[PDB]
């Protein structure tokens, strides 16, 4: 099976945007890392 | 983790944006409020034969209708859709300025054209109109977000351009609210129609 595939990136929890780990505020809505 | 992309929904106020989105009944009941900027953001789920796949749709809360919006909403956008409503020719005529937002803050993101409220007789952009300015890179459907024709088809072009897998199928259709008002098949086939013979005329 091809199955789609999926470490300190985290997902905001307010707007859901994908964050590097070197960023502490959401890049989009500036929101904090819970 | 899952796989998910955000998709930007943007186009003139009153084209439908808002009504599209809601159509998924569970991005609907987990949509989050992003306060900072004034965005729903609806998890819409769609099951490939690959595996589930979300876009995030973010969606304003109608600050289009008093200026551009803030590089905020743009941000990390990995796909987008531009609506314009088929019963005003202004919406259509702000197609090109909301593509230029776009390729600013997003560059070549895989972006669907969509044509709403095609369920109204007196249509008023036609298909001879879209396909004579038929962009490259920018594919085009007609949709009645209040029918839920053609719901699926934007987000099947686009997870195709994303994952890059011509034959990525849906397995099933998502939950759709209930249809508020009636396709009607003849508008359907000849919209079809006349698609198609734009498309393919010599
Ligand atoms: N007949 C028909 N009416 C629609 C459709 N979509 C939206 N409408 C209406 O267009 C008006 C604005 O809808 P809205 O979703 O708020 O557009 P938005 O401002 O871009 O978010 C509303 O009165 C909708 O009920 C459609 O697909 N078919
Ligand atoms: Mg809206
Ligand atoms: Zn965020």
């Amino acid at each position: 099976r091809f199955a789609l595939v999926t470490e300190g990136h985290w997902d905001c929890s307010i707007c859901l945007v994908r964050n590097e780990p070197t960023v502490s505020r959401c890049i989009a809505c500036q929101n904090t890392k819970s | 983790p899952q796989v998910q992309f955000k998709l930007v929904l943007v186009g003139d106020g009153g084209t439908g944006k808002t009504t599209f989105v809601k159509r998924h009944l569970t991005g609907e009941s987990e949509k989050k409020y992003v306060a900072t900027l004034g965005v729903e953001v609806h998890p819409l789920v769609f099951h490939t034969n690959r595996g589930p796949i979300k876009f995030n749709v973010w969606d304003t809360a109608g600050q289009e209708k008093f200026g551009g919006l803030r590089d905020g909403y743009y941000i990390q956008a990995q796909c987008a859709i531009i609506m314009f409503d088929v019963t005003s020719r202004v919406t259509y005529k702000n197609v090109p300025n909301w593509h230029r937002d776009l390729v600013r803050v997003c560059e070549n993101i895989p972006i669907v054209l969509c044509g709403n409220k095609v369920d109204i007789k007196d249509r008023k952009v036609k298909a001879k109109s879209i396909v004579f300015h038929r962009k490259k890179n920018l594919q085009y459907y007609d949709i009645s977000a209040k029918s839920n024709y053609n719901f699926e088809k934007p987000f099947l072009w686009l997870a195709r351009k994303l994952i890059g897998d011509p034959n990525l199928e849906f397995v099933a259709m998502p939950a759709l609210a209930p249809p508020e008002v009636v396709m009607d098949p003849a508008l359907a086939a000849q919209y079809e129609h006349d698609l198609e013979v734009a498309q393919t005329t010599a």
